[PDB]
RNA sequence: GGUGAAAUUCUUGGAUUUAUUGAAGACUAACUACUGCGAAAGCAUUUGCCAAGGACGUUUUCAUUAAUCAAGAACGAAAGUUAGGGGAUCGAAGAUGAUCAGAUACCGUCGUAGUCUUAACCAUAAACUAUGCCGACUAGGGAUCGGGUGGUGUUUUUUUAAUGACCCACUCGGCACCUUACGAGAAAUCAAAGUCUUUGGGUUCUGGGGGGAGUAUGGUCGCAAGGCUGAAACUUAAAGGAAUUG
């Protein structure tokens, strides 16, 4: 149920004659019996993992951080990744954009890793019938298949009801709606098909 | 013996999906089936199994990759600009 | 009900070492106020003279110079090396018709560690008897002119920072250098360094940077 | 028939060129087909010199005059300025003036 | 090159492919160069430049895959190991090498 | 009328006739 | 001898600009362009109302304390006219010759290394 | 700001102008010419690498291996299609401001697709020199690009040279122009469009009054838009070319 292969990463134990092994999510490119550096004067290449910091501008990092040691947090879906546009050194941040285009700054002591993550295209292909989504959330969660409450009745939704099937009123519904109301396009501040180019600015 | 004018694996969906859906499953599947030169050892002995994860016949080194390929184009632009980047760390 | 000219902080122009008036010029800042003072805000702007204005003589009517304000001390703020460039009317004239152009360029560190990248523009001369009425290089010559240029470019250059390195543009050494190895390939007039741009300042260094002040 | 043994304007073995665009209307134009101005004027101009050297520092200081090439359309051309037309032979006749 | 040196001592010398048997050359002391493919994994390079050090024998690291050295020496096969026993017409001992 | 127009009238008229003659396929 | 700015001159067709600054450009000294000092728009680039502007440039000048200054006249210029507008001696003309000093003038014009498709289409701007 | 003139538009959100920086995509100004190269399409920043080519030089080598070509095939501007990326600029569509009797336009503003690139398609342009290829012959001239030969030629200084650029003469192969016209044409014109009723070097292709019509039909190719192949009934005395005078 996870689109992009985890590696499992054996390291020594600084304080106890062990060996702890941790599960990373694979970066492309990175292979069995490779060596992984994790640290703030760790060297830039792909599978190490450092901080935001010690990265010049323009580095493609995997499974940042928000916060400074919560072991990874941003672009770790199979094909995501973010990358460094500035830093502060002076309270040190640096700034990074995520998968989605939002910028997002954050401390430079938060730790990414060099690359970007396995699997990437898993969308591309069709899924091409119904039995292999079905299989898909078979190891996700419960949410398939999904029955449009417009074919409900009105106890079962508010799109429910009507001799013909239609929304009946706008499916556009406020940020400050309540439980039961809310099925549409919640607080969409717009609606139809997107024409022209997106894309931050 | 030429069996399909244009179908090749994708003849085991049928008459089913539609041409164009086929089509681009046609391409993923010519991807995710072939073997893969070996970048360790030069044997021409990878190949996928589970999305994202290629590894060698011979040899037996797995290297995360691509869901179909093993090397997605994107990542190998992003290994171009880490070489392009550490440059500047030791020069 | 303000007139911000009533209130304008004053200020004059100070320039390095290595030419003639140290003394360039004027400006207007803002009295220095608790939060937002005339010091550190701006200062390190930028100001462009030709350095024939700065040098006196004519024989410099082009070769514009831009110096970057670094420091202040009791209205007087000196200014070090920012840039060369051309005047517009001069190349405007030079590149004649009936002739070739040659352009060079190279990137390239000095002492005191300036990354600058300078250029080189040079145009090939009808030769005194010639009856033909254009005169051009042959391709293959504009590839061991550039060469050759490029060369000489990478020597004059990792010398003693600007200062050593705009102690040799100041008398065009580079120019005649140029024209010395070029005539063996191909006639060509002109021959100038054109432009300089700076792209990596070292650090601020005080210490090193008074060393055109006295 | 042909009206010009140079065609619009002069090219033989090319078959393409590259247009450029015209200075008055924009319009695009083979380069070879242009016709072009060479616009060297005084900064300055008629009356100005007097005042501006009066005016002025330096001793006469130096002048430096503007080059700029223009491009016009023929039908711009046309419009303004090299042109007239000619008679039939006073069109091959590649004399500047 | 680098490869047409080889192509002359493919066709003048003696030499043995392959990685055994260069070790039987290196303790024999018979080799006189070893090429070592780009790819051939550290460990049996780290070892073939002790087995080297270990008779004096110079050690040249063709920079290309176990692949390409195998038409360098023009086998239709591949090969991460050369060892140079007999250096034919060609200088690739007192040259670079 | 201009050449390149009545090129693209009979280039519409085939189409619409094409469309016509599937109606019977 | 005397206290130095910068003029700059932006004389396009359908306005002129005069504005001198600091040398270093960072800090200014008094704008007015040809526009103000007439109202018509089809007036807006004529040489007179780029005289009444240059006036009015010149008379804060002295009234601030730039006595001399070296001007940069500049058309349009990018993919545009790169020839300069009507009121462009004008005001130079009418800046000189108002009492203040000259030094060094040379085109600032921002011409391009070619190219950014040319506003007006193919067939260019046909009327 | 923008135009013939204006309006839509932008401006406490200090617009326009300015200075200092940074980002992105496109492009290659001037130099650029009756100048180069390529089968054509087409091709102007630097450098490195990869393979290729003509001309020339040639007392090398082979020895008829060739010329032109139905079928067949390689490449083929621009737009257009499929899938990614890219998407600064300009900008089919569309919406607007004006203009107009009207104005679905011309002009102004916004601006979708496209414009850029990768993997595929598509195969058409006034894809033009509106001019098949190979060979021979027939007439004067000054330029110019590449190669070569000749010189007690010029300029470069040093110690004379050597070089390099330049000058003059020549000869190959180029891109062109000039004047001629023995000759050709219906003429405009043409060193071929010449050596043709004094009608024959070799060979490929196409045309047979105008419309109907590149339409109908079949075959074939394409995802599509479309490409190639491609009639007839009927209609009609002109359609057409070049030149002259008005
Ligand atoms: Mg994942
Ligand atoms: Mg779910
Ligand atoms: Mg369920
Ligand atoms: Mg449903
Ligand atoms: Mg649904
Ligand atoms: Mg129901
Ligand atoms: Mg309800
Ligand atoms: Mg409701
Ligand atoms: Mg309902
Ligand atoms: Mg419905
Ligand atoms: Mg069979
Ligand atoms: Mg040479
Ligand atoms: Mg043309
Ligand atoms: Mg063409
Ligand atoms: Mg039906
Ligand atoms: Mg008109
Ligand atoms: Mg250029
Ligand atoms: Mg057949
Ligand atoms: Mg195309
Ligand atoms: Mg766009
Ligand atoms: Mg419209
Ligand atoms: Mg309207
Ligand atoms: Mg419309
Ligand atoms: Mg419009
Ligand atoms: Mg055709
Ligand atoms: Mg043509
Ligand atoms: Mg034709
Ligand atoms: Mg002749
Ligand atoms: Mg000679
Ligand atoms: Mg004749
Ligand atoms: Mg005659
Ligand atoms: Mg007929
Ligand atoms: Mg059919
Ligand atoms: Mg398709
Ligand atoms: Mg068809
Ligand atoms: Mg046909
Ligand atoms: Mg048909
Ligand atoms: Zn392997
Ligand atoms: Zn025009």
């Amino acid at each position: 149920g996870r689109g992009a292969p985890l590696a499992k990463v054996v390291f020594r134990d600084p304080y106890k004659y062990r060996l702890r092994e941790e599960i990373f999510i694979a970066n492309e490119g990175v292979h069995t019996g490779q060596f992984i550096y994790a640290g703030k004067k760790a060297s830039l290449n792909v599978g190490n993992v450092l901080p935001l910091g010690s990265v010049p501008e323009g580095t493609i990092v995997s499974n940042v951080e928000e916060k400074p040691g919560d072991r990874g947090a941003l672009a770790r879906a199979s094909g995501n990744y973010v990358i460094i546009i500035g830093h502060n050194p002076d309270e040190n941040k640096t700034r990074v954009r995520l998968p989605s285009g939002a910028k997002k700054v954050i401390s430079s002591d938060a730790r990414g890793v060099i690359g970007v993550i396995a699997g990437g295209g898993r969308v591309d292909k069709p899924l091409l019938k119904a039995g292999r989504a079905f299989h898909k959330y078979r190891l996700k969660r419960n949410s398939w298949p999904k029955t449009r409450g417009v074919a409900m009745n009105p106890v079962d939704h508010p799109h429910g009801g009507g001799n013909h099937q239609h929304i009946g009123k706008a499916s556009t519904i406020s940020r400050g709606a309540v439980s039961g109301q809310k099925a549409g396009l919640i607080a969409a501040r717009r609606t139809g098909l997107l024409r022209g180019s997106q894309k931050t600015q | 013996a030429k069996r399909t004018k244009k179908v090749g694996i994708t003849g085991k969906y049928g008459v089913r999906y539609g041409s164009s859906l086929r089509r681009q499953v046609k391409k993923l599947e010519i991807q995710q089936h072939a073997r893969y030169d070996c970048s360790f050892c030069g044997k021409k002995t990878v190949k996928r199994g589970a999305a994202g994860i290629w590894t060698c016949s011979c040899c037996k080194k797995t290297v995360a990759g691509g869901a179909y390929t093993v090397s997605t184009a994107a990542a190998a632009t992003v290994r171009s600009t880490i070489r392009r980047l550490r440059e500047m760390v030791e020069a | 009900v303000v007139d911000p000219f009533t209130r304008k902080e004053w200020f004059d122009i100070k320039a390095p070492s290595t030419f003639e008036n140290r003394n360039v010029g004027k400006t207007l800042v803002n009295k220095s106020t608790g939060l937002k003072s005339a010091s550190d805000a701006l200062k390190g702007r930028v100001v462009e003279v030709c350095l024939a204005d700065l040098q006196g003589s004519e024989d410099h009517s082009f070769r514009k110079i831009k110096l970057r304000v670094d420091e202040v001390q009791g209205k007087n703020l000196l200014t070090n090396f920012h840039g060369m460039d051309f005047t517009t009317d001069k190349l405007r004239s030079m590149v004649r018709k009936w002739q070739t152009l040659i352009e060079a360029n190279v990137t390239v560190k000095t002492s005191d560690d300036y990354v600058l990248r300078i250029f080189a523009i040079a145009f090939t001369r009808k030769q005194a008897n010639q009856v033909k009425r254009h005169s051009y290089a042959q391709s293959s010559h504009i590839r061991a002119i550039r060469k050759v240029i490029s060369e000489i470019l990478t020597k004059e250059v990792q010398g003693s920072t600007l200062a050593q390195l705009t102690s040799k543009l100041i008398p065009e050494v580079i120019n005649k250098e140029i024209e010395n190895a070029t005539k063996d390939i191909f006639p060509l007039q002109n021959i100038h360094v054109r432009k300089v741009k700076l792209l990596k300042q070292p650090k601020f260094d005080v210490g090193a940077l008074m060393a055109l002040h006295g | 028939p042909k009206k010009r043994a140079s065609n619009g304007r002069n090219k033989k073995g090319r078959g393409h060129v590259k247009p450029v665009r015209c200075v008055n209307c924009s319009k695009s134009i083979p380069k070879d087909k242009a016709i072009k101005r060479m616009a060297i004027r005084n900064i300055v101009e008629a009356a100005a010199v007097r005042d501006l050297s009066e005016a002025s520092v330096y001793p006469e200081y130096a002048l430096p005059k503007t080059y700029n090439k223009l491009h016009y359309c023929v039908s711009c051309a046309i419009h303004a300025r090299i042109v007239r037309v000619r008679s039939r032979e006073d069109r091959k006749n590649r004399a500047p003036p | 090159s680098i490869n047409q040196k080889l192509a002359l001592v493919i066709k003048s010398g003696k030499y043995t492919l392959g990685y055994k048997s260069t070790v039987k050359s290196l303790r024999q002391g018979k080799s006189k160069l070893i090429i070592i493919a780009a790819n051939t994994p550290v460990l049996r390079k780290s070892e073939l430049e002790y087995y080297a050090m270990l008779s004096k024998t110079k050690v040249y690291y063709f920079q290309g895959g176990n692949n390409e050295l195998g038409t360098a020496v023009g086998k239709l096969f591949r090969v991460g190991v050369v060892s140079i026993l007999e250096a034919g017409d060609s200088d690739i001992l007192t040259t670079l090498a | 009328m201009r050449a390149k127009w009545r090129k693209k009238r009979t280039r519409r008229l085939k189409r619409k006739r094409r469309k016509v003659r599937a109606r019977s396929k | 001898s005397q206290v130095f700015g910068v003029a700059r001159i932006y004389a396009s067709f359908n306005d002129t600009f005069v504005h001198v600054t600091d040398l270093s450009g960072k800090e200014t000294i008094a704008r007015v362009t040809g526009g103000m000092k007439v109202k018509a728009d089809r007036d807006e680039s004529s040489p007179y109302a780029a005289m009444l502007a240059a006036q009015d440039v010149a008379a804060k000048c002295k009234e601030v304390g730039i006595t001399a200054v070296h001007v940069k006249i500049r058309a349009t210029g990018g993919t545009r006219t790169k020839t300069p507008g009507p009121g462009g001696q004008a005001a130079l003309r009418a800046l000189a010759r108002s009492g203040l000093r000259i030094g060094r003038i040379e085109d600032v014009t921002p011409v391009p290394s070619d190219s950014t498709r040319k506003k007006g289409g193919r067939r260019g701007r046909r009327l």
